């Protein structure tokens, strides 16, 4: 069916090659990657303890 | 005078250090170490009591020597665990 | 309580025994932490801020820590106790009765010694300096400046791109 | 939610609290004014012995 | 006193040894030129060390091209580093 | 150009870092010399005294006076 | 002089109360619930776990040769609590002569307790491992000792008192913008576990985790400040507490988001990429104070 | 080794400049180093088992001496205060300062490693390097000749003619008999301190360029007195004629030019009243021609070491002023009698 995995040279001349070196040079992406478990970490766990809470069954 | 008497004493000991010899080679490199930390001393308290403010720069300077000698010198300790098994000062070719 | 450099030197004497002797590189390792460590004190008690702390930098947080490297790159044989090796413990003992001699000389003031120098007491007197000096104080208080010793400067940089350079090629 | 978290960190509001008020509140008991001298250099290791010198024979800082 | 801050935190590190030992009854050569380097850019920042406390009396244009030599020099030394330094 | 642009967006794609560490470091050393500021530095560096002035004796002397504040000597006052 | 106890009491308690701190808020990272059963919140399980550790816990040691194994801790712990000492604070204890000297000195020592750990197994299995391990540290230590010059070549000689002053209206952290991300890595290093990972051995754990805290704190030293008030110390007891905890929070941000970099690369981030960054910013940094007067 | 070896090669170059033009004792133990960290290198080269035991050997007799050095000029600190080399002032520090010198060029009771690392060296190059590292200490001796108590500095120059003199004799190694030709011509470089300052520079001019060109003369490879013995019959007839000259002006013959620094070395200690003493130095360089005068028998003699193998084509080795300075170590009697007063 074919879906390619390989993204084929995404910076060419001048803007595509700047911010593709911005993340290397700095971090950005580190700090984007941060943010994914920071609102994480606001969201209710879904746990259940086991002498008073139960966990789902089926018949 | 009083201080300086037993930081001699401690430098005669770290001189015969490198003149002794028994199997292991390291301790020769540890005891030019033990070395220069003696002379170390004695430098330091001739120009930190009787002041010069120009030459208290000069141990220093022997600070960063005494570490050259302890890497260049300790770079072929390791070069003869390359050649040989273990480093022995009784391991020897030379006549 | 009276001395305060004198208990210091005794120390660092009694450190240095196990490098005369012979207690393997490990034991005879531990010895320059233990005399390096005490060793800062005698330069500290007279004075020298920066250069009292720089034996904490290099002698003991670098020179030693590569030593730690070689002595497990070569000759590690497990380490071993250092009192059943003959004639180790008996150059371990005649060390230190060479050095603990002299302090029991000490007492009554005057002690027999090898040098033309005599010792006394030197108590008040072991420091031997005044106040003088008020604001920016110390001979070491300024020890290191690139002015005056300008050639100094380009001989210990020439000395260290030698080293990088040579033992890269030897290996 | 947060009021698990905030425990955690209000336990951590004591703890590492006491370090810095401990060292701050022992002057007013060891010294007169809720002050400790800082030495650095000779300059100010000279006035706090002439301090004692000026009628207070053990204390160290005193004022007149 | 610093004699006695420092000997305070030893004496009571030992003291927790006790507690577990006493209570209860019933190759590769290639690290070495990492090491070396270590030790050998450790006496550059010796010597560029004092530049914050040093730099206060003397003149600043006989200093400038002394105080930047030594870091040119350490970036000099990793030069070096890159004509194939190895694996590591 | 033949080093000047085509030895640039290379060194922006492969190893980008290493631009900063000549660029920067570079800088470091042409700015110091052209720019007119460094001169008024080196003045408050030798106008701040360590230790205690020195009291020369007067017989025919130009610019000095008393202790007191009086227009004579250098005496710096370069902004504010 | 009680002060010291004072210093060391609850800051083993700082140590102990990280057990929730270390697994809680890294539970809400992980959508998992950390301590819940033992106390009201766990309270109650870091203590707990001292008496399981310390008093009932065993030795088994693989040669145990004569001085060494039992003389490591007292090097991991005395070195991690005596940096406790040159600490500004709002007051420090028994002020140095220079202030950051004494702090590099004592965390370059603190690579003898990972280096006589590796000498006390008799293995050779054991041994190449622990090298590696200081390896991690050793190399991270070039670079410490430069990122810290040039914070000081802009302002402030060694003495950590004379850094609390100089952050007066604004922090540390504008004017030194890409030294402040290197902290942030550079520290990890340490025995941290978060970009490269390795009785007596529960003895490691109280020193490894209080060098976490005292890397915490002597960021918020460099870098943070906000306000000084010498007449108050109650404002500035309650704010630095603040500013460390939020680097606490970032210090296992990683531990839990990132993966490990491995120990060639990390020899790849470093020496080959930041040891270049590093010296062209402090080449900078020499001539900052020339160009404009910034000197103490 | 490719660009850098050249610098490597520099910087020995520019050490000893630090030991020449300097007025602080530190700063001489600064030029040493500089020495020790860039010989070690070409010491080694080739990487061989033979050549790791000779740089260890060169290193651990070599850097506990400077150590010595060091404890010299910390007494310098001790008495006198001054950091100056001019003179050495206190006879308690003079004792470990020519003791350490005496490990560089004195080697009467430090010659031991100098067979063995001379003997260890894989190039021709290397060699020349020996012969030229000994300038750099000659030049604090001539700075610091007074005050430094003469009993034990001419013991340092009696003893090492006679270990040099009999230490070659039982040595079948080409590198190890000039070695031992080192100590020999030491013993007179360590007479004329003492004695007039003068001409013992002079000393050097002649014994260096006489070694340079000995070397140099060993680019077609000989190692053993067996391979050297291979070069008049089946290799070049006429360099052999050169290879002879300079091995007679090695030793004390009066149409050659080592002859000439015999001279002064007698004249200058027979004005100081001493007669028994240099008597003593006439005696024992017999013993040093005697290794040479075997060596010579390569070039004189058949002694057939004819081989099957047999060279044709021309032979191109490095040769930097292998022809210019032969000229001047074969004849300089006539050229050289008012040049004493030129050197110094």
């Amino acid at each position: 069916t074919y879906k390619y995995v390989n993204l084929r040279e995404p910076s060419m001349d001048m803007k595509s090659v700047t911010d593709r070196a911005a993340q290397t040079l700095l971090w950005t992406e580190l700090i984007r990657g941060l943010g994914m478990t920071l609102s994480y970490l606001f969201r209710e766990p879904a746990t259940i303890n086991y002498p008073f809470e139960k966990g789902p069954l089926s018949p | 005078s009083m201080v300086y008497m037993n930081i001699m004493m401690a430098f005669t000991v770290s001189l015969v250090g490198l003149l002794m010899y028994r199997s292991h080679l390291m301790s020769s490199l540890l005891c030019l170490e033990g070395m220069m930390l003696s002379l170390f001393v004695m430098a330091a308290l001739t120009i930190l009591n009787s002041h010069f403010t120009l030459a208290s720069m000069m141990p220093i300077i022997l600070l960063v020597f005494a570490a050259c000698e302890a890497a260049l010198g300790l770079s072929l300790l390791v070069m003869v665990s390359n050649t040989y098994g273990t480093d022995y000062v009784q391991n020897l070719n030379l006549l | 309580m009276l001395y305060i450099v004198f208990i210091l030197s005794v120390i660092f004497v009694m450190g240095f025994v196990g490098f005369s002797s012979k207690p393997s590189p490990i034991y005879g390792g531990l010895g320059l932490i233990v005399s390096g460590g005490v060793g800062c004190g005698i330069v500290l008690n007279f004075g020298g801020s920066f250069l009292g702390l720089m034996v904490f930098l290099i002698y003991l947080g670098g020179m030693m820590v590569v030593f730690g490297y070689t002595t497990a790159m070569a000759t590690e044989q497990y380490p071993e106790i250092w009192l059943s090796n003959k004639a180790v413990l008996g150059a371990f003992v005649t060390g230190l009765l060479m050095e603990f001699f002299m302090v029991y000389y000490v007492l009554k003031d005057k002690e027999v010694e090898v040098v033309f120098e005599f010792n006394g007491l030197g108590d008040w007197v072991i420091y031997d300096t005044g106040d003088s000096g008020f604001f920016s104080e110390e001979a070491m208080g300024i020890a290191a400046l690139y002015s005056y010793g300008t050639w100094l400067v380009i001989v210990t940089g020439w000395s260290l791109l030698i080293g990088v350079v040579v033992i890269m090629e030897i290996t | 939610m947060w009021f698990e978290v905030l425990p955690g960190i209000a336990v951590m509001g004591v703890c590492l609290f006491i370090p810095g008020m401990a060292t701050a509140r022992i002057h007013r008991f060891s010294n007169g004014g809720k002050e400790k001298r800082v030495a650095h250099y000779p300059y100010q290791w000279y006035l706090m012995e002439r301090d004692r010198r000026v009628s207070g024979v053990n204390r160290s800082y005193v004022s007149k | 006193n610093l004699m006695l801050a420092l000997l305070t935190n030893f004496t009571l590190a030992t003291l927790l040894v006790i507690i577990a030992f006493w209570l209860p009854q019933l190759f590769s050569m290639k690290f070495f030129l990492v090491a070396i380097t270590f030790l050998l850019f450790d006496l550059e920042i010796a010597l560029l060390l004092p530049l914050p406390w040093a730099s206060q009396t003397a003149n600043l244009n006989t200093m400038l091209t002394m105080a930047l030599f030594l870091i040119i020099l350490l970036a000099v030394s990793l030069a070096y580093e890159w004509t194939q330094k190895g694996l590591e | 150009a033949e080093r000047v642009a085509a030895f640039l967006k290379n060194v922006w794609a492969k190893e980008p870092v290493l631009v900063a560490s000549f660029a920067i470091a570079g800088l470091a050393v042409i700015l110091p010399t052209l720019s007119p500021y460094t001169k008024y530095s080196l003045m408050i560096n030798x106008x701040x005294x360590x230790x205690x002035x020195x009291x020369x004796x007067x017989x025919x002397x130009x610019x000095x006076x008393x202790x007191x504040x009086x227009x004579x000597x250098x005496x710096x006052x370069x902004x504010x | 002089m009680i002060n010291i106890l004072m210093l060391i009491i609850p800051i083993l308690l700082a140590v102990a109360f990280l057990t929730l701190v270390e697994r809680k808020v890294l539970g809400y990272m992980q959508l998992r619930k950390g301590p819940n059963v033992v106390g009201p919140y766990g309270l109650l399980q870091p203590i707990a776990d001292a008496i399981k550790l310390f008093i009932k816990e065993p030795l088994r040691p693989a040669t145990s040769s004569a001085s060494m194994f039992i003389l490591a801790p007292i090097m991991a712990l005395g070195l991690a609590l005596t940096m406790w000492i040159p600490l500004p604070m709002p007051y420090p204890l028994i002020n140095m002569n220079l202030g950051v000297l004494f702090m590099l000195a004592m965390s370059s020592l603190a690579v003898y307790s990972i280096l006589w750990s590796g000498w006390a197994s008799n293995s050779k299995y054991a041994l190449i491992g622990a090298l590696r391990a200081v390896a991690q540290t050793i190399s991270y230590e070039v670079t410490l000792a430069i990122i810290l010059l040039s914070v000081l070549l802009m302002s402030g000689s060694f003495t950590l008192s004379t850094l609390i002053t100089t952050q007066e209206q604004m922090w540390l952290i504008l004017p030194a913008w890409p030294l402040a991300m290197m902290w942030f890595i550079s520290t990890l290093a340490e025995t941290n576990r978060a970009p490269f990972d390795l009785g007596p051995f529960a003895l490691f754990f109280m020193a490894e985790y209080a060098n976490i805290i005292m890397m915490n704190i002597f960021t918020a030293i460099l870098f943070l400040g906000t306000s000084h008030n010498p007449h108050m110390p109650e404002l500035y007891t309650i704010n630095f507490t603040i500013k460390s905890l939020l680097l606490t929070m970032s210090f296992l941000w990683i531990r839990a988001s990132y993966p490990r970099f491995r120990y060639d690369q990390l020899m790849h981030l470093l020496w080959k990429n930041f040891l270049p960054l590093t010296l062209a910013l402090c080449m900078w940094h020499v001539s900052l104070p020339i160009l404009t007067s910034g000197i103490p | 080794n490719p660009i850098i070896f050249i610098i490597i090669l520099l910087t020995i170059m520019l050490g000893t400049i630090i030991v020449m033009i300097s007025s602080h004792w530190l700063l001489v133990w600064i030029g040493f180093e500089m020495n020790m960290l860039a010989i070690i290198p070409i010491m080694m080269k080739n990487h061989n088992p033979r050549a790791t035991e000779a740089s260890t050997k060169y290193f651990l007799t070599q850097s506990t001496a400077s150590m010595l050095l060091m404890m010299a000029v910390i007494i310098n600190l001790m008495f006198s205060g001054q950091w100056t080399v001019m003179k050495l002032f206190n006879p308690m520090a003079s004792m470990l300062m020519t003791m350490a010198l005496a490990m560089k060029l004195g080697m009467a009771p430090f010659h031991f490693w100098v067979p063995e690392v001379t003997q260890g060296i894989p190039l021709s190059s290397g060699l020349i390097l020996l012969t030229w590292q000994k300038l750099a200490p000659m030049s604090v001796l001539y700075q610091i000749f007074p005050s430094i108590n003469l009993n034990l500095i001419l013991t340092l120059s009696v003893l090492s003619i006679l270990i040099g003199g009999w230490g070659g004799l039982n040595q079948t190694q080409l590198r190890k008999i000039m070695a031992y030709s080192s100590i020999a011509h030491m013993g007179w470089m360590t007479a004329v301190l003492p004695y007039n300052p003068t001409m013992t520079l002079l000393n050097l001019i002649i014994y260096i360029i006489m070694t340079s060109t000995m070397f140099t003369m060993f680019m077609a490879n000989s190692t053993t007195t067996t391979l050297s013995l291979s070069h008049t019959w089946n290799k070049t007839p006429i360099m052999t004629v050169l290879i002879l000259a300079t091995l007679l002006s090695m030793g004390g013959l009066p149409p050659l030019s080592g002859f000439m620094p015999k001279w002064m070395i007698i004249q200058e200690m027979t004005k100081n009243n001493s007669i028994i003493l240099p008597t003593f130095m006439a005696i024992t360089a017999l013993l040093n021609l005697y290794f040479y005068m075997r060596l010579t028998y390569s070039t004189t003699l058949t002694m057939f070491p004819s081989t099957n193998n047999m060279k044709m084509k021309w032979q191109f080795p490095l040769m930097k002023k292998m022809t210019f300075l032969p000229t001047m170590v074969v004849l300089s009697t006539m050229m050289l009698p008012l040049t004493p007063m030129l050197s110094v």
